[PDB]
């Protein structure tokens, strides 16, 4: 309700209420690749917590589509289904802190 | 006779001619106190930034004896 | 050296006839003629110099 | 450059080596050597490593110990 | 009184210096132990034992014959290729 | 000579199963530093199993 | 500009002066083989390049261009949300890079952008 | 009176070297390329002989000319490495969160930095002897031992690395930067194998060139170590 | 003052050393000067890259 | 110094623009006739007047710059010059000592600590549940 | 003997440049009010909560992260078929007894 | 044990077994260890230059054993390098537009394997051997060869 409610809670909310507008974290740059990757990671984390059938995660996918072209999503969604998507590996099976 | 060990003699001066080399007024011979003050500040900023990690996020609440327009209210 | 005021004559530590410092020399007899008493301490000095009763 | 005098004030000769007799203490000799060959190289050479080591090891207290008691939202225990 | 006979320069230099050392080690040794600075052969910390107790040398699983795990349910190949069987020139036992 | 001498030797086991590695992370990831001789022997036995010459070699005891 | 080698040239003290320039001008020179000839060639160069009024205009232009250049480089490194030199945030997934997201809005609203955007009515 | 310069009127090495280069392109066998490289080495050595024989002109400016050429070349070597550092940092935003194992910061960097430092000390001793009109036979063989160990260590690292060039631009940049340094290390072997005492001493451009080049390569490794390992 | 052959007697001690020590000192001195340094002299003289550039050039009159 | 400079570090030819300071001015002096008094009008120009070997000082400079190349003994430079000649060499040697006795010890301590506690002694222990050593330069995090 | 550069040029411009870089960065952080407290962890809140449950003993030790999600990819289904946390814990317990 | 010398002298004598210390403390002994051709130029050296040269030379030669120790440990570490998890094939991992043939443009050995991918090549060489084509390498167990740095 509050006028600044969107900024309150998360920076994510801003684009969730206005899907086709600039995200505060990426509005400074015309290139929106990083924006797409954040949105996909957020869809991946939603399903892990709520499942695919949850309306929330379905909307997190619509939000990802708003910024990600279909040819990228289809490829990244196949990697996710196989279990090779680097944005969805469970954190205890990551290797980012190993050997350096 | 008396002699001087050449290894401990002083450096020869530049010749005094129409074309004379002089570095005395340049002050570039060695690092000065200012340089060592830069090193001290760098060490200080390095330690401070790590010790006090909430300094960049200060509190806007201010009392300020003698109000805000007194000189000790700007530091 | 130190033969002229320019060369350093009269400047202590620079003149051969003037020492850097002038500490009083030690003496073994008092000026009264009594032998100078000698004390050897085995404990640190009293805090204020406070003398102790005889 | 600026012509300057030789700054070495230590002993210019120890005398002929006679089975290591009548020679200064070892540490005195080490100090005289560096005086004779210049401390600028010592300071210059060791400066880089000293700086890097001091910064990395300083994290033992600045980044690790302090941090353990830095998070203001950690001292609070749940269900207490 | 009656201790002055002992009080002496050598007896003092080894009393201040030696006592200072007695407190330097008594106060620093626990810190060195905590921070793994002590030699391992001299003593092993409890944290060292806790980690070492988790180490064994008898695991013979996970052998694969491919550089990548490409997901799926089949996983990386686990069977040695036929063409590679008996290709090793092992010296006679 | 460095290259030739190395090329003759069988390849070391660069990688293992992703899952099995993380189920025994500490032993595998840290075994070398804690005891290198036993880790070396364990590696050798795994190479003998991966290339099917285990029954043709006698791995020296550690 | 004096025409006689007997008349000395005035020099300030510092790292860019007539004395500082004399010391270094002939370091790589095969033509300054003696004092008289060295001074003549030195004053010839100084007269030609430093007593030329229009040459100072280019000095201004190089300073201005270089100052802008150094500052734009520094500004990117120090403030641009997309330039990473530290690695803490690069070792995390995008949703978790809060410290880097803090640069975003302040960087999105520079002063000149606020000052000049109202003047679009002179182009449309 | 003589002319200031003894003009060189004709030269035929240029044609040969340029043809040798073409063979690299116009060939159907990689063995031909190996033998072609030997031809290149031979003819480049002839050009070096021409430089040594130009000493007979007793021209003071010859040392200076060659020295400044080396300065320009060193500059080009530094700028090529800069281009690789640029390629590396341009994709920095995609590093450190990918499922690859980056290199440790303890073993490789330390032994390599310690090794390359010893190489510098040897070259420095060679320079010192060069100044003192003296020679020490063992010095060159210490360089050979250092190069052998460097080659032995780099070969094992590459063979035992579990990530490949096609895995990520990070891995490609790591391998390429390390290879570029190695190539410059190998070029140092090419130069140093001929080190000997020449009695014309400090009018020999070889000595100054070797000192500069070795320092460049070691300094370049300091930059690489900070970027990749530390 | 007695002068010994170069590299054969130590100046660090009045005691010349024991049999093993003397053997090591004498034989290292021989190996360096008359065996190891054969390689260096051979490389310096017989395989000089700068002598080879002047091979076949007339003498300077 | 290593690099050759025609003006200062001219070791290829050994040319020096001025004579040694040891020589009396009556024997040899720097070539500087900028203070020559005005020529009387009744004097007539005999020589070319061109700057060159007709001037006594320049002639002596050329002569000395060639006859100085043979000398009975060395002209020992002072210790300041000798230090400067090998400044880089000495500094690199001390750098090697630092790398062995300063960098070496604490790097070893960090790895040993890492073995037991998973992360180096100068890093913040993680709670995310990820495994591995993690970063080493904590101030670049 | 004539000098071209600063007498201590190498150390001066190396350490000096580093000092200016560090100081300028602190100033930049202050002007933008950037949080300066280093966090070495991931910020996925649900994950950090699961990790606390493991530290509290609510979730058994060495339980994989894919044994706790509400959606599993194909590769994690493959792993779940061979997962036995109870056996893993017993094996670790046996190792501790042997060591002590 | 000789009692004709002090303990310090004995230690220094043994550190002088190769004559290093004697050459430092005697100019005559240093010049007479030079080969005659270079001894000709020795008289010009200052004692500063001589001992500084020995110091730089001695520091270098005394650190070579340390570097050798560090390098041996490196070889042993690489010789028993721990296995690492098999890489999951991520979004941008293992992309290929054409086979790997730049090493063998005409022969095209191991077109599917990467240039230094030793395990892929071993299995590929085995196929060629099974096809009556000899290839070198990847046949001797590591522990049965010299210089492997993998022995217990
Ligand atoms: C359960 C936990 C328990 C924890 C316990 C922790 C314990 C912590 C203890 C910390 C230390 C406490 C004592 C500190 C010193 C006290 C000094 C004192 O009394 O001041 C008098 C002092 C002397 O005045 P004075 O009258 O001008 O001088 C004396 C005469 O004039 C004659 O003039 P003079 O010039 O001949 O004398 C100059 C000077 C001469 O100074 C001395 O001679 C110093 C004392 C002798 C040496 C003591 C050891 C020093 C070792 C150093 C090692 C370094 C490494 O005079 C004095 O110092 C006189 C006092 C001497 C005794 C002071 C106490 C010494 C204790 C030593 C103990 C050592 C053994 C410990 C064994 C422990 C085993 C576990 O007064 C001042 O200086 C004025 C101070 C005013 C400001 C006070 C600010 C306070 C804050
Ligand atoms: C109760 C106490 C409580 C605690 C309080 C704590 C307070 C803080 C403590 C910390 C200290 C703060 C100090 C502040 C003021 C400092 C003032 C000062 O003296 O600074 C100047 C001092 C030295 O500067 P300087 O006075 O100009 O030097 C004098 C020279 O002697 C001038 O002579 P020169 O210039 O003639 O020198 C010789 C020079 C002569 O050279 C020449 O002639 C010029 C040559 C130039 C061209 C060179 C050609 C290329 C090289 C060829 C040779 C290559 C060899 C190596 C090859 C390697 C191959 C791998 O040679 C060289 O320097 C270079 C050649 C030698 C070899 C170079 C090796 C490579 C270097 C580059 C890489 C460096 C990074 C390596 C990283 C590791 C490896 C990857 O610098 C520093 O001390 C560094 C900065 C210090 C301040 C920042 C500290 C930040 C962190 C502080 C944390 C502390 C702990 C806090 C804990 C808090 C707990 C609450
Ligand atoms: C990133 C990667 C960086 C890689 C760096 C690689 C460095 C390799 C060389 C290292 C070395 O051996 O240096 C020690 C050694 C020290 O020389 P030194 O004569 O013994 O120094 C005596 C004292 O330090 C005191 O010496 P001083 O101050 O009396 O002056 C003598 C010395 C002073 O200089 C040095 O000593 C240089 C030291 C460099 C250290 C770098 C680290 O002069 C030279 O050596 C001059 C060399 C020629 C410089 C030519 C510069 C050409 C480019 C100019 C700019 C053109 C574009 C302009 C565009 C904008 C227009 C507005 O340096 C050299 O002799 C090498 C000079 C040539 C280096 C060329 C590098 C590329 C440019
Ligand atoms: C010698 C002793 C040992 C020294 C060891 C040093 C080891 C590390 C060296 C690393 C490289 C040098 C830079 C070090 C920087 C340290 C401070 C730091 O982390 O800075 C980070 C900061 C930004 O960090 P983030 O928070 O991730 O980004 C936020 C959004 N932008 O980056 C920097 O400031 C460093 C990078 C830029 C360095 C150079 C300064 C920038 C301007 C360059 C201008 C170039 C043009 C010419 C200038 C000429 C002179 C005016
Ligand atoms: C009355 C005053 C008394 C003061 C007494 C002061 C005593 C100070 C003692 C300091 C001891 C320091 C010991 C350091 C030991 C380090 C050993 C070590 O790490 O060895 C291995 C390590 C390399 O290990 P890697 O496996 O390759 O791993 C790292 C690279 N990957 O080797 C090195 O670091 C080599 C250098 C070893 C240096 C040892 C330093 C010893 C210093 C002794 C000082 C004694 C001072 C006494 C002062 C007395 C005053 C009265
Ligand atoms: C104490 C030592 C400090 C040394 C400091 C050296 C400073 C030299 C700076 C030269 C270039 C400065 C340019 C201005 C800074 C801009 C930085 C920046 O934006 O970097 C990222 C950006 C790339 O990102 P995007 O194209 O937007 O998207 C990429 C998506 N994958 O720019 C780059 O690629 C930077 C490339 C230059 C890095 C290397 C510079 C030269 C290095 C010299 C080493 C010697
Ligand atoms: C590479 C081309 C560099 C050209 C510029 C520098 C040339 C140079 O200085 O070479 C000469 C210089 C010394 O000759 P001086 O007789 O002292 O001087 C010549 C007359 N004053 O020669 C050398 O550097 C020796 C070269 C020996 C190794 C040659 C290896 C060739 C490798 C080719 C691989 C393809
Ligand atoms: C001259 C330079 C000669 C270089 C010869 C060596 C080339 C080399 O090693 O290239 C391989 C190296 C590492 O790649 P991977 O083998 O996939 O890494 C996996 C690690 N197990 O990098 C490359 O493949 C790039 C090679 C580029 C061409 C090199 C020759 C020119
Ligand atoms: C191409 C990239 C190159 C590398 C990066 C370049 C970065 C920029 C250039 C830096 C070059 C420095 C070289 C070293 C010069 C040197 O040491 O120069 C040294 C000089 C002193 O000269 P002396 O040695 O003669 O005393 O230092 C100074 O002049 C400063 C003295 C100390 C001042 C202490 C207090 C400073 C307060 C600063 C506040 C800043 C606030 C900012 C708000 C926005």
């Amino acid at each position: 309700e509050s006028a600044d409610a969107l900024f309150v809670g998360t920076l994510d909310r801003l684009t969730a209420e206005h899907p086709h507008t600039d995200d505060p974290r990426f509005a400074f740059q015309s290139n929106q690749w990083n924006n797409c990757e954040l949105r996909f990671t957020q869809f991946c984390r939603c399903t892990r917590e709520l499942g695919e059938d949850d309306p929330r995660c379905k909307y997190q996918y619509y939000r990802a589509q708003t910024v990600c072209h279909e040819f990228l999503l289809e490829d990244w969604m196949e990697h996710r289904h196989r279990g090779t998507c680097d944005l969805d590996i469970m954190p205890d099976r990551q290797v980012i802190h190993m050997r350096g | 006779y008396k002699t001087e060990n050449p290894l401990y003699k002083d450096d020869e001066p530049f010749a005094k001619t129409c074309h004379t080399f002089d570095y005395t007024r340049e002050g570039t011979e060695k690092n000065g106190l200012g340089y060592y003050c830069l090193m001290g500040l760098w060490a200080s900023i390095f330690i401070w930034d790590s010790l006090y990690t909430g300094a960049t996020m200060p509190t806007g609440v201010h009392r300020y004896v003698w109000g805000p327009y007194f000189p000790t209210a700007w530091f | 050296k130190a033969s002229t005021l320019a060369t350093g004559k009269g400047i202590p530590g620079i003149d051969p006839k003037l020492p850097t410092h002038t500490p009083p020399a030690s003496y073994d007899v008092l000026s009264s003629g009594k032998a100078r008493p000698v004390q050897v301490a085995k404990w640190p000095p009293m805090p204020g110099g406070v003398p102790l009763p005889k | 450059h600026i012509p300057h005098p030789v700054k070495y004030v230590g002993p210019r000769r120890y005398g002929r080596y006679v089975y290591g007799m009548n020679r200064p203490p070892v540490l005195r000799q080490v100090k005289d050597w560096i005086d004779w060959t210049g401390w600028n190289s010592v300071f210059g050479g060791f400066s880089f490593q000293v700086a890097f080591g001091l910064m990395i090891v300083s994290g033992v207290y600045l980044n690790n110990y302090r941090a353990t008691h830095t998070l203001y939202y950690t001292n609070k225990p749940d269900n207490q | 009184g009656s201790i002055e006979q002992f009080i002496n320069l050598r007896t003092a230099r080894m009393f201040i210096y030696g006592g200072v050392s007695a407190v330097f080690l008594y106060k620093a040794t626990p810190v060195m132990y905590r921070w793994e600075m002590l030699p391992t052969f001299l003593v092993k910390t409890e944290a060292y034992k806790a980690r070492e107790a988790m180490i064994a040398f008898d695991n013979m699983k996970g052998i694969v014959y491919g550089p990548y795990d490409k997901g799926g349910l089949e996983g990386p190949p686990t069977k040695i290729p036929e063409t590679s069987v008996g290709m090793m020139k092992v010296d006679p036992m | 000579w460095i290259y030739v001498n190395e090329r003759q030797r069988e390849p070391q086991e660069n990688v293992m199963d992703h899952e099995e590695f993380f189920r025994d992370f500490d032993s595998i990831y840290l075994g070398q530093v804690f005891d290198h001789h036993r880790f070396a022997e364990w590696l050798a036995r795994r190479r003998a199993v991966k290339w099917g010459y285990a029954d043709q070699i006698h791995i020296p005891p550690v | 500009p004096p025409t006689r080698l007997s008349t000395p040239l005035y020099s300030e003290g510092g790292a860019f002066t007539v004395n500082w320039w004399r010391n270094r001008y002939g370091l790589y020179s095969r033509r300054q083989t003696d004092p008289m000839l060295a001074e003549f060639l030195f004053r010839q160069q100084v007269k030609e390049w430093f007593y030329d009024v229009p040459s100072y205009n280019y000095a201004a232009l190089v300073g201005l261009a270089l100052g802008i250049l150094v500052a734009v480089i520094w500004r990117h490194f120090l403030f641009n949300p997309d330039v990473y030199v530290r690695r803490q945030e690069l070792r995390k997934m995008w949703p978790d890079r809060h410290r880097q997201f803090a640069y975003a809005v302040p960087y999105l609203n520079p002063q000149l952008k606020n000052l000049l955007l109202p003047y679009k009515n002179s182009f449309i | 009176f003589e002319l200031n310069i003894n003009i060189i009127n004709y030269n035929y090495l240029g044609i040969i070297i340029t043809v040798i280069i073409s063979i690299y392109i116009y060939n159907n066998s990689n063995i031909i390329s190996v033998y072609n490289s030997n031809l290149l080495l031979i003819n480049i050595n002839i050009w070096m002989k021409y430089n040594i024989l130009d000493m007979l002109n007793l021209n003071v400016l010859d040392y200076k000319i060659l020295l400044w050429i080396v300065v320009i070349i060193i500059s080009n070597e530094i700028l090529l490495f800069v281009s690789f550092y640029w390629i590396y940092y341009h994709n920095y935003i995609n590093y450190y969160h990918v499922n690859i194992l980056i290199l440790n910061s303890y073993n490789i960097v330390y032994n390599n930095i310690i090794l390359l430092t010893l190489l510098s000390t040897i070259v420095n001793i060679k320079f010192y002897n060069y100044i003192l009109s003296y020679y020490k036979y063992i010095l060159s063989y210490l360089i050979y031992y250092n190069n052998y160990m460097f080659n032995n260590k780099i070969i094992l690292e590459y063979k035992n690395n579990s990530n490949y060039t096609n895995d990520s631009v990070y891995m490609t940049s790591y391998f390429y930067i390390i290879l570029l340094h190695y190539i410059h290390i190998y070029d140092s072997i090419i130069l140093i194998v001929v080190y000997n005492y020449v009695n014309y001493k400090n009018i020999n451009n070889y000595y100054i060139n070797i000192n500069i080049y070795y320092h460049l390569i070691e300094v370049l490794y300091i930059v690489i170590s900070i970027l990749l390992y530390l | 003052v007695t002068r010994y052959p170069s590299g054969t007697r130590t100046i660090m001690s009045p005691y010349p050393g024991g049999p093993v020590y003397q053997w090591l000192r004498i034989n290292y001195n021989y190996f360096k000067r008359y065996q190891w340094r054969r390689v260096g002299r051979w490389q310096m003289r017989s395989w000089c890259y700068w002598k080879a550039a002047f091979y076949g050039v007339p003498e300077w009159n | 110094k290593h690099f050759f400079t025609d003006g200062a570090n001219d070791y290829v030819t050994g040319w020096e623009n001025t004579p040694p300071l040891k020589f009396p001015a009556s024997v040899m002096k720097p070539c500087d006739y900028s203070m020559t008094k005005p020529i009387p009008k009744h004097w007539k120009l005999r020589g070319s007047g061109i700057h060159g070997p007709e001037n006594t000082d320049l002639m002596k400079l050329v002569l000395w710059n060639r006859l100085k190349q043979k000398r009975p003994q060395r002209e020992v430079p002072n210790i300041n010059y000798l230090k400067d000649s090998i400044r880089l060499e000495l500094s690199v040697n001390w750098w090697l000592m630092s790398c062995i006795f300063l960098w070496g010890p604490w790097l070893h301590w960090g790895q040993e600590y890492q073995k037991v506690h998973e992360q180096p002694p100068w890093a913040m222990k993680r709670i995310d549940g990820l495994r591995g050593e993690g970063y080493f330069t904590w101030f670049l995090e | 003997g004539r000098r071209l550069l600063h007498g201590n040029y190498f150390t001066r411009y190396l350490f000096g440049s580093l000092a200016v870089i560090w100081i300028a960065e602190y100033a930049a952080a202050c002007q933008y009010g950037i949080p300066r407290h280093r966090n070495p962890n991931w910020m996925w809140s649900w994950w950090l909560e699961k990790q606390n449950q493991i530290k509290n003993g609510e979730i058994p030790a060495n339980t994989p992260g894919y044994a706790m999600v509400k959606w599993n990819n194909e590769a994690e289904q493959r792993w779940l078929k061979t997962l036995n946390v109870e056996a893993m814990n017993e094996e670790f317990a046996r190792r501790r007894e042997a060591y002590y | 044990i000789s009692t004709s010398e002090t303990l310090n002298q004995k230690i220094l004598r043994w550190l002088d077994v190769t004559g290093m210390l004697t050459r430092w403390h005697s100019r005559r002994e240093f010049i007479l260890d030079m080969d005659p051709y270079f001894r000709k130029n020795s008289g010009m050296w200052t004692e500063w230059e001589r001992k500084t040269l020995l110091f730089l030379f001695y520091c270098c030669t005394l650190a070579t054993p340390y570097s050798a120790y560090l390098d041996l440990q490196e070889l042993k570490h690489q010789g028993t390098k721990p296995p690492r998890p098999v890489s999951l094939e991520s979004r941008f991992m293992n992309q290929r537009r054409y086979d790997f043939t730049w090493m063998h443009p005409q022969d095209k050995f191991c077109s599917e394997c990467r240039p230094v991918e030793l395990e892929c090549k071993k299995m590929c060489f085995d196929r060629y051997r099974s096809m009556d084509y000899r290839m070198y390498g990847f046949q001797r167990p590591r522990i049965q060869t010299y210089y492997s740095f993998s022995t217990c």
